[PDB]
C-alpha cells in the first residue's frame, strides 16, 4: 500500500450538485432576479457528491452547528455506474 | 572537421565579390582569408606562403584562372594546394581544361552558401582534411 | 611581409581576494549596449561611405570588460587617442583611431589607389591628417550620439586628442574597470580598427537600462497593458502571517522548554501582520464568530 | 556537551504566531479601519511557536502579572514534523 | 496609487507550467526512469504563467545568456480564461 | 487492489512547472511585453511535475510528433521532499 | 539643527559587514582549521554598512594608504531594506 | 546528541564583519559621497565571524568561483573572548 | 630578473617615438634610458660606454640600422651587447640580414607594450638575465 499512500498524499477537491435540469437559452434569458427554476431531481433525493466533476457517491444535506453537511449515504460500483450511465 | 586556422586565399576582379567570399567564409568559421585582384597578384602572394587553400575566379586581367592553376601545379611547393575555381558561365570544354590542369573544385555563379559549404566539405573530404 | 610570429620562428574555485581589483563588475550582459553599439556601426559605415566614396564594411567585435591597466597595455602605439564627454553622464570616454584607419582615409580622401599602403613610422600626424581625422570623429560622434537616442538621449561632445595613453587619465586609478568596445572597419583590400572605451563608473548609473535588451514600446497600448495587468494581479492570493510577540531567550533554554512551561512576554498594544515576513499593516486581536480575528488600525505606508 | 553550550552561548530570537490564513490582494485592499479577518485556526488551540521563523513546539496564551505568556504545551518529532508538513 | 505603492512593497512568486495533461493513477505507477508522458499543449504554444498558483498570462521560452526565460506574449484575458477552465 | 481500482476510476490533473523564482512586486510592475525573466532552475535540468499542485515526480522535455512532452526521470523521494518544501 | 548639535555631540560606532550566509551548528562543528564558508553574496557587490547594528548604507571595499576603506555608494532606502528582511 | 540534532534542525544566520571603528557623530556628518573611513584592523588579519551577532571564529576572505567566502581559520577561544569584550 | 638600472639606448629618427619608447620603458621599471637621434650620435653615445641594451629604428639617417648593428658586432668591447630591432615594414629579407647581422630581436611598428615587454623578457632569457 505504499504506492497507494504515495498517490494519497494529493489534495483534491470534492463537488456536491443541489441537481441538474435542461433549458433553452432562450428561457435562460427570460430568467430576472426572483425568477424560479425547477430541478429535474425530486426534493429530498440523495445529491450527487463528485471528485473533480467524477460522480463517486450521493449524500443527504444535514446542517452541522452552522455549517452544512453532507451525510454520506451510498457509493457506486459498475452495477450503479453503469444505471446512472444508462439513467 | 578542417582546421579553422587554415589561410584562404581569395582571387576575383571585383572587390565585392571577394568581400562576399571572405564573409561567407567567416560564416563557415574560416578567419584567415586573404584577397587578390588578378592571377599576377595572387602568384605573388602565394610566393610568400602560409595559404592552405585558394578561390579564383576564371576570366581575370593579366591572367586567368586556368593559368593561374597551371603555374600552382608547375610549383613542386605548391602542386598540391587546393584551388577551388568560380565562374559565370559553366562550358564543359573549360571544366575539362581545369580539371586537366588539376583543379580540386567548381563553383558556377550564382551560387548559395550551401553549395559552398557542400564544396568545400567535398575537398576537404577527398584530401583526408 | 612577415608577422611576429612567423619573425620568431625564423629568428629562432577558490582565490584569494585583492581589494585592489574593484570587484563591482557587471557579470550579465549588456545587450542594449550592444544594440546601440550596431546602430552606430551602421549610421557610421553610411557617413564613412559618404565621406570616402567609398562602401566600408564595419563589423562590431565582443564587448569585452577588463581593467584599465590592461586595455591600455594592449593599445599599440603610437595611437591617436580622443578624448570625449558622455553628457549629462560624468567622467570621460576615449574613441581611439588606429593609425592604419587614418592612413587609409587619408589614402580615400586624397585619391589614394590603396595599392601602396603605408607603414606607421611612429611619427605624428601632420596637421591635414589632424584635420582629417577630425572630421572623422565628428561624423563618429554624430552617429553615436544618434544610435544612443532610442535608449537614453546622451550628447557626445569632443575634448582633446592625444597620442599617449598616460595623457588621457580617463581613470582615478590603474585598475580601474572600463567598457572597451572594438570596431573592425574593412575598405576594400585595406583594413583597419578603432576602439571606443567608457569607464563603468560613467555607466554605473544606467546599469538597468543597460542590461535587458529593449525596445518597441508604447504610450497607451503599454498603458492599457499596465492597467489590464495591474487587474489581473489583484486577484493573487497572499498568506497573512500576524505574530503575537517576540521572545529573546537561548537555545538552552529552548531545550529545557517542557508541558506546562510559561514564558513571559511583554503584551503588545498592536499587533503587526507580516506578509512573507514583510509587515504589512499594524491592528489589535480580537475573536469574531468563534475565530481570532485582527481590527485593522493603521496601514505601513 | 562542550560544543553544545558553546552554541548555546548565541541568543536567538523566539516568535509566537497567533494564526494564519489567505486571502487575495483585493480583500486586503477592502480592509479598513474596523474591518474584520478570520484566521484558520479554531479559538482557544495551542498557538505555534517559531524560532528564527521555524516551527519547533506549541503553546497557550496565557497572562502573568500584567503581561502576555505562552505556555509550552507540546514539541514536535519527525511525526508532527510530517504530520504538520502534510497539514 | 498610494494603494499601489502599499502592495508594491510586497514579495510575491512567479510560475510558470509547462502544461497541463491528465492521467490515471495506475498509468503514472507504470512509469518508470525514462517513460514517456506526453502534454495537451502542442509544441510552441506560449506557456501558462501563473501567480501564486493563478494564472495571468502566457509567455514563450528563451534561452537568455546561460539561463532560461519567459517572453511576455499576451494577458490572460476573461473569454481565454473560462476556456481553460472549461477544458 | 481493490481500493486502487476504486481510485483507479477517477479523473486527476497533471502539472509540469518549467521553474520558480522570487521577485518584488515593484520588479512585475517594471515588466512590460518583451521583459525577461530568470528563473532559479539551471537550464536542462529536470523539470517538475505536480499532481493537482503536489510535486510527485521530475522529467525532461521532449517533443513527440508536434506535441511537448515530459519524459519520467525520477520519483520526488522524501528527503528531497522535506529539503524542497524547506526552499 | 540644534537637536542636530545635541545629538552630533555623542559617538557612535559603525560595522561593516562582509556578508551574511546561514547554516546548521553540525556545519558549524565540522569546519577546522582551513575550512571554507561560502557567503550568500556575490564578489564584488557592496557591502552593508551598519550602525549600532541598523543597516542604512551600502559601501564598496578600497585599500587607503595601507589600511581598509569602505567607499559610501548609497543609502539603504525603504524598498532594498525590506527586500534584505525577507530575505 | 539528541538534543545535538533537536537543535540542528534550526536555521541560524551567520554574520562576517570587516572590522570595526569608532568615531563621532559630527565626524560621520561629515561624510559625503567618496569619504574614506579607516578601520582599526590592520589589512590582512582574519575577519570576525558572529553568529546572530556573537563572535565564535575568525576567517580570511576568498573568492569562489564568483562569490566571496570566508575561510576558517581559528575559533575564539575564551580569554580572547575577554579581552575582545573589554576593547 | 633582469637588473632595473640597466642602460637602454633608444635611437630613432623621431623624437615623439624615442619618447614614447622611453615611457614604456620606465613603465616596465627601467629608468636609465638615453635617446640618439641617428646611428653616428648612436656610435658616439656607445663610444662613452655603459650602455647595456639598445633599441634602434631600422631606417635613420646618414645610417640604417644594420650598418650601425654591423658597427656595433665589428667592435670587439661592444659584439655582446644586446641590441632590439623597431621597423616600419617586416621584409623578410631585412629580417634575414639582421639575423645574420647579430639581431637580438625584432619589433614590428605599431606594437603594443606587452609585445615589447615580451620582447624584452625574451632577450633577457637568452642572455641569461
Amino acid at each position: 500500500m505504499q504506492d497507494i499512500d504515495l498517490i494519497m498524499d494529493i489534495p483534491v477537491k470534492l463537488t456536491v450538485e443541489l441537481g441538474r435540469t435542461r433549458m433553452t437559452i432562450k428561457e435562460l434569458l427570460r430568467l430576472t432576479q426572483g425568477s424560479v427554476v425547477a430541478l429535474d431531481g425530486l426534493a429530498g433525493e440523495p445529491l450527487d457528491i463528485l471528485i473533480n466533476g467524477y460522480l463517486i457517491a450521493q449524500g443527504e444535506v444535514v446542517v452541522v452547528a452552522d455549517k452544512y453537511g453532507v451525510r454520506i449515504t451510498d457509493i457506486i460500483t459498475p452495477s450503479e455506474r453503469m444505471r446512472r450511465l444508462s439513467r | 572537421m578542417a582546421d579553422k586556422e587554415l589561410k584562404f586565399l581569395v582571387v576575383d576582379k571585383f572587390s565585392t565579390m571577394r568581400r562576399i567570399v571572405r564573409n561567407l567564409l567567416k560564416e563557415l568559421g574560416f578567419n584567415n582569408v586573404e584577397e587578390a585582384e588578378d592571377g599576377v597578384d595572387a602568384l605573388n602572394k602565394l610566393q610568400a606562403g602560409g595559404f592552405g587553400f585558394i578561390i579564383s575566379d576564371w576570366n581575370m586581367p593579366n591572367m586567368d584562372g586556368l593559368e593561374l592553376l597551371k603555374t600552382i601545379r608547375a610549383d613542386s611547393a605548391m602542386s598540391a594546394l587546393p584551388v577551388l575555381m568560380v565562374t559565370a558561365e559553366a562550358k564543359k570544354e573549360n571544366i575539362i581544361a581545369a580539371a586537366q590542369a588539376g583543379a580540386s573544385g567548381w563553383v558556377v555563379k550564382p551560387f548559395t552558401a550551401a553549395t559552398l559549404e557542400e564544396k568545400l566539405n567535398k575537398i576537404f573530404e577527398k584530401l583526408g582534411m | 611581409i612577415l608577422s611576429q610570429a612567423e619573425i620568431d620562428a625564423l629568428l629562432n574555485d577558490i582565490r584569494p581576494y585583492d581589494p585592489n581589483t574593484q570587484r563591482r563588475v557587471v557579470r550579465e550582459r549588456l545587450q542594449a549596449l550592444e544594440i546601440i553599439n550596431e546602430r552606430f556601426a551602421r549610421q557610421f559605415r553610411m557617413g564613412l561611405f559618404n565621406l570616402l566614396r567609398r562602401s566600408p564594411d564595419i563589423t562590431v567585435g565582443a564587448i569585452r570588460i577588463q581593467p584599465y591597466h590592461e586595455f591600455a597595455r594592449n593599445l599599440p602605439v603610437p595611437t591617436n587617442l580622443n578624448l570625449i564627454h558622455l553628457k549629462p553622464l560624468r567622467g570621460t570616454g576615449l574613441v581611439v583611431f588606429s593609425p592604419s584607419l587614418v592612413f587609409i582615409a587619408v589614402d580615400n580622401l586624397f585619391g589614394g589607389d590603396g595599392r601602396f599602403p603605408t607603414k606607421v613610422e611612429g611619427r605624428e600626424f601632420t596637421h591635414t591628417e589632424q584635420r582629417v581625422i577630425n572630421r572623422m570623429l565628428k561624423l563618429a560622434l554624430e552617429g553615436y550620439s544618434d544610435a544612443w537616442k532610442a535608449i537614453n538621449p546622451l550628447e557626445v561632445e569632443y575634448v582633446r586628442s592625444e597620442m599617449q595613453v598616460k595623457f588621457t587619465n580617463i581613470t582615478t586609478s590603474p585598475n580601474d574597470i572600463v567598457v572597451n568596445t572594438p570596431f573592425h572597419v574593412e575598405i576594400g583590400n585595406l583594413t583597419g580598427e578603432f576602439n571606443i572605451c567608457l569607464p563603468f563608473s560613467m555607466i554605473e548609473p544606467l546599469r538597468e537600462l543597460l542590461v535587458n535588451p529593449p525596445l518597441e514600446n508604447s504610450r497607451h497600448e503599454d498603458q492599457n497593458w499596465r492597467d489590464n495587468l495591474v487587474r489581473q494581479v489583484q486577484h493573487s492570493e497572499l498568506e497573512l502571517v500576524a505574530n503575537f510577540a517576540d521572545i529573546p531567550l537561548r537555545l538552552s533554554q529552548i531545550l529545557k522548554l517542557k508541558p506546562g512551561d510559561v514564558l513571559p512576554i511583554e503584551k503588545p498594544d498592536r499587533i503587526i501582520a507580516h506578509v512573507d515576513g514583510v509587515p504589512v499593516l499594524t491592528s489589535q486581536y480580537g475573536t469574531v464568530n468563534g475565530q481570532y480575528a485582527l481590527r485593522v488600525e493603521h496601514l505601513i505606508n
